[PDB]
């Protein structure tokens, strides 16, 4: 059946044996029914691509050494998740056919959440969804910071893929502090203050001494992590969200350049959203055959049809205000004469859109608390097909304009829709493209691979790059940033994993490439 | 039980999505939909639906919540 | 005369023509006369174990190459330094006897200061004084971070340590985005989005793809940094800079735990500083010698009437607000409220302590405007004698109760003094210790190396290790993380420097050693 | 020229330290210290002071600072 690139069947079957008997057997996954959802991919191309060849589930540091050992033996590539839930950017399953999953998800221990110091010492299988539950049930005064998956998603793996939130602690890598990784060679480092024995200084102090590897780590396939620690931001007494409406789609140019001073002041802490047309309806849960079944992408006249008829902006501005009632008082009036000032856009407060969504889901996102909501835009066109687009640009206004109508005209031209939003932090932007498309229909499915691949061409040409990517283009990204780069890259994978047992292929890292 | 129960189950993973107030995925709550195409869905996943692997979900967790379904108006 | 180890005269002889070949005469420094300059150490040891054989100075990336390749060939160990102002860790002298220095001190050139984005990319030679001249001259809106050197030293060699400054920008490798290092095989390497050709996003986006590196490179010896950008503050209308003196030296648990809330809330913004009476004595410029003669440590009833005769307290704490007026007002009322509610301590602020010295300098330190006063401290005992001695903790008020009397039994017992300061970051507490003595007396000296090895052995025996240390415990401190750590730095170090001739022994990297 | 003149060298560099209103190091202003002096102190270091090598303040910039130095009152 599927094997491993470069492993015989004998080989592979040696490798099974030591698995089971140190896992057990309910722990070594072989029968295609219990390795299929793990295959469940958004990105367009067959199932068989990226299709693992068998399944490990380990619990403990000791068992993660050890399946490390029986893979250097046999030379068996192993292919690790935490939570799985990497929708848009490969999912669960592998970067290379026949690869074999490490599944941490039932390494799942909440080691210590400080609720003085303020931080997290978790294991990778911890969910979002169960940190919430822990610090509802025991009364800590602490926030979360997470997106959209929330509740199924966790802070290990989205972190080691760099992942953004949307509260002041939003810039995940960032607040991570400490983690614990296994080498190919089975030895256990621990970054940063972990490797002093008796310090209670991990989570508290970044770098340590000597070069500071967490970085090494994250978006890389050196180490396996086995624990991760991280910062929470204290529970303000008061938490005021907010959204501006704008009704004229070449207002983006103005509110991005208006915005960058109070963000970069910090006056409003956490990253502004500003969201499109189709983002915000497919959140607010329509759906485009409910207003057009032309084929295609939705008109620019629909799309002011359904700016009418829900009172939705051409962008939507989401943001929040954290501090004591005095200081929330004085940042509100500081936000408030900026937009009056530039005659442009409804403030719509907490008390005017209640319960309504998509306002609730985005104020619930940026005070911690879990909601699966945003998982409507794989409603918009359904089938299951989704890619994120996302290249970095200064946080400049002629920006937006200059890369939406990139993005829109290589959108349209395969027939696909501009689904996108902008995360304002205090100098970067993000263009976070949602590139949505019918995966059950092999000719819309081509088109979004192609219309994908000239996405990452046209804007490589005005010197844009993206910073994460589904495993299918992460070779074609690591091109993007240059030769010296790769050469680098594999130098340190040829000291750490010379077997290239570790993930190879993950973000263009694998030694049998010619660098 | 991985979850306790199948009331938590659907609480803390499920009606994410599936709750009627929410609206992401359809209704579950007392269709008396059979359990076999509960486990093929969650499985296998469908389209705009996610799959999840036995170590997130087991077999016994999802007879649970299949039997919680029906048993609600 | 002085070689490098394991060098010979012949060899060497062939390194030094052709670094004159392509650098020119005056570039290459071989004679004692000019190499003495870089000699100048703090440090309980003679001059003979930290002298340079050569100093070559380059203004060029190329020039940089060269000088590598050259290196290469002869396997010349090569010493990297920018501004090499590092006083009380080495200062501009190799961590072994014997190697080449690379001056980059000449390489200059501020490259770009961009006030809107604001960010500054800048090369070695750059001092924070040359920086804030070209930010007066030309009327830019932006605020520079730096500790007391400040206008002598420069952004990328404090960086390159991992160094500290006063303003909320104060944590600098946090600021850092984006660098240049040219590898030992003479590759060119740029971290983040410098790699993408076109790219305007360098000092806007941090990570990039893939691994993020910046980190490998600090307080290690994998390349030598020619460029590096970072984020400036953009300077606030209003700023309030205030000081809290306190009369018991056992305040300092209560005030440390009550100042960690404003901390972590980002109410006070920089990094506050509580700073002791010897501290605080030795920057006001009174010397030890105007109030006692006897010899050991300074007694109690002498720091007794010191406090009495100049009005300073046991712990002096300094910090600073910034923002709009009316942000500034609010969260004035928030600090003083909670000094009020422990009914201890003075509030001193601008109005008071007017052009009084230390709040003057402190004052400008936290504004970023340059003043060499702190170095008096090197006036307390004279002589040229100071190492800094820095481990850190939580920021928690019974760890400076901890620290203190284990320091201070240890500072006594050789008879030197406790001159230290905490500086409570939002979660960590530095411990900055300046153990300060007379390097021209021989037995003070002794006492001084044999000191200094007890406050380590003494701080790690309770899980406290340093993070940041002179060249000559350099190897000591790198023992205190761990042999899996060290394991993993010198893999990494045959990987990206096989021939060993980039600064062995930085952190205790160095590939004669058995790892 | 390095620093351009004497009167540069000193106020961004040495009067940090040395001009009265400071007082890290002792008053240099209208003293008549040699030219040689100045050099060898700078070059070498004298205790609390530090060294600067050459790349940071050439022989000549020594020279300028010198003759500025006997010329104040
Ligand atoms: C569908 C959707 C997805 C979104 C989103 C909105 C919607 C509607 N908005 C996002 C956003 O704003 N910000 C993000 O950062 N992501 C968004 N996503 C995608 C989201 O699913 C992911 O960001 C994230 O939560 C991924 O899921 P995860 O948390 O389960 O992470 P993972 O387990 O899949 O691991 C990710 C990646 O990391 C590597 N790997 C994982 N764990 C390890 C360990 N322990 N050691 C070494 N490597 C590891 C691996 O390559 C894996 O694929
Ligand atoms: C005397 C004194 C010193 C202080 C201080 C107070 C007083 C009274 N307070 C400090 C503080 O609060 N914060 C700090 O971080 N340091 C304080 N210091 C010490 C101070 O002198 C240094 O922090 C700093 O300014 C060091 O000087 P520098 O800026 O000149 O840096 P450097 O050139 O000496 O380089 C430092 C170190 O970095 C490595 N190296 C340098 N440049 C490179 C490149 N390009 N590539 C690779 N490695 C590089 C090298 O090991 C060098 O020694
Ligand atoms: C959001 C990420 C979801 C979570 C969590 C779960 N489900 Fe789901 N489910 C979701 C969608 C968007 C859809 C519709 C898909 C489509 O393309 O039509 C579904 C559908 C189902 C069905 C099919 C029902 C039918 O009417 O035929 C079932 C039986 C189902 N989902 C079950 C299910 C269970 C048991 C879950 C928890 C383990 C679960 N879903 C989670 C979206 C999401
Ligand atoms: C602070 C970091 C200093 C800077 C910058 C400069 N000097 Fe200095 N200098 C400093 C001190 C603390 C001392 C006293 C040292 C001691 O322990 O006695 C000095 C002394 C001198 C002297 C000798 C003065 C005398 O003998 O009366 C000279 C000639 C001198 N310094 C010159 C000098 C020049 C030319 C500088 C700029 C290039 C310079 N100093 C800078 C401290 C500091
Ligand atoms: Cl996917
Ligand atoms: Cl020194």
């Amino acid at each position: 059946a599927v094997l491993p690139k470069g492993v015989t069947q004998g080989e592979f079957n040696k490798a099974v044996q030591k698995f089971r008997a140190l896992l057990g057997d309910d722990n070594v996954l072989v029968e295609s029914d219990q390795l299929v959802p793990y295959n469940k991919i958004m990105m367009p191309v067959e199932n068989a691509a990226h299709a693992p060849s068998a399944a490990v589930t380990a619990t403990t540091v000791e068992q993660v050494q050890g399946v490390v050992k029986i893979c250097n033996e046999h030379k068996i590539p192993i292919w690790t998740i935490s939570t799985g839930r990497n929708f848009g950017y490969g999912s669960a399953a592998p970067v290379q056919r026949g690869q074999v999953i490490l599944d941490l998800k039932k390494m799942n221990k909440i080691i210590k959440i400080d609720p003085e110091m303020c931080y997290a010492l978790v294991e990778p299988g911890v969910t979002f969804g169960q940190m919430y539950d822990y610090i509802q049930e025991n009364n800590l005064p602490v926030m979360l910071s997470f997106s959209a998956p929330s509740a199924i998603a966790g802070p290990v793996g989205n972190t080691m893929d760099r992942g953004v939130g949307y509260t002041p602690y939003g810039e995940h890598f960032m607040m991570q502090c400490g983690m614990e990784v296994v080498l190919a060679n089975g030895d256990v480092y621990r970054t940063g203050m972990g490797g002093v024995p008796g310090s209670n200084t991990w989570q508290i102090f970044k770098w340590g001494y000597g070069p500071t590897l967490d970085g090494m780590f994250t978006q890389a396939n050196y180490g396996i992590c086995t624990k991760m620690g991280f910062w929470l931001m204290p529970k303000p007494p008061v938490f005021k969200p907010f959204e501006v409406i704008f009704e004229d789609e070449a207002d983006i140019v103005e509110i991005v350049d208006a915005l960058r001073p109070l963000r970069m002041s910090n006056t409003i802490p956490n990253s502004v959203v500003i969201a499109s047309t189709l983002w915000e309806a497919g959140s607010a849960h329509l759906t485009r055959a409910q207003y057009t079944t032309e084929p295609g992408h939705t008109p620019d006249s629909v799309i002011k049809q359904m700016q009418k008829d829900t009172g939705m902006g051409a962008w939507n501005l989401y943001a929040a205000l954290y501090g004591t009632q005095e200081q929330v008082d004085v940042n509100w009036k500081i936000v408030t004469d900026v937009f009056k000032k530039l005659g442009k856009g409804r403030i719509v407060t907490q008390e005017e859109a209640g319960d309504t969504q998509p306002f609730k889901y985005r104020a619930q996102l940026m005070s911690g608390v879990p909601n699966l909501q945003e998982f409507g835009l794989y409603n918009w066109r359904g089938g299951g097909g989704s890619m994120w687009f996302a290249p970095v640009s200064e946080a400049r206004g002629s920006e937006c304009k200059k890369q939406a109508a990139m993005a829109k005209r290589v959108l349209h031209k395969y027939g696909l829709d501009y689904v996108a939003e902008f995360i304002v932090a205090p100098r970067d932007m993000h263009h976070v493209i949602d590139v949505l498309y019918d995966r059950t229909n092999p000719e819309e499915t081509k088109r979004a691979d192609a219309c994908f691949n000239e996405l990452l061409d046209e804007f490589e040409k005005e010197g844009y790059a993206v910073y994460r990517v589904n495993t299918r283009f992460q070779d074609r990204v690591a091109q993007s940033y240059g030769p010296v780069k790769r050469k680098l890259e594999h130098a340190i994978k040829r000291a750490v994993d010379p077997n290239n047992i570790l993930a190879p292929g993950r973000s263009g890292i694998d030694l049998n490439n010619d660098f | 039980s991985q979850w306790g129960s199948g009331k938590n189950l659907y609480d803390k993973v499920c009606g994410h999505c599936h709750k009627p107030e929410v609206g992401v995925g359809p209704v579950l709550e007392g269709r008396g939909l059979p359990e076999a195409y509960i486990k093929d869905i969650v499985r296998n996943g469908f389209r705009a639906m996610p799959a999840f692997p036995a170590s997130y979900v087991d077999d016994e967790s999802l007879t649970q919540v299949a039997e919680y379904l029906s048993s609600l108006p």
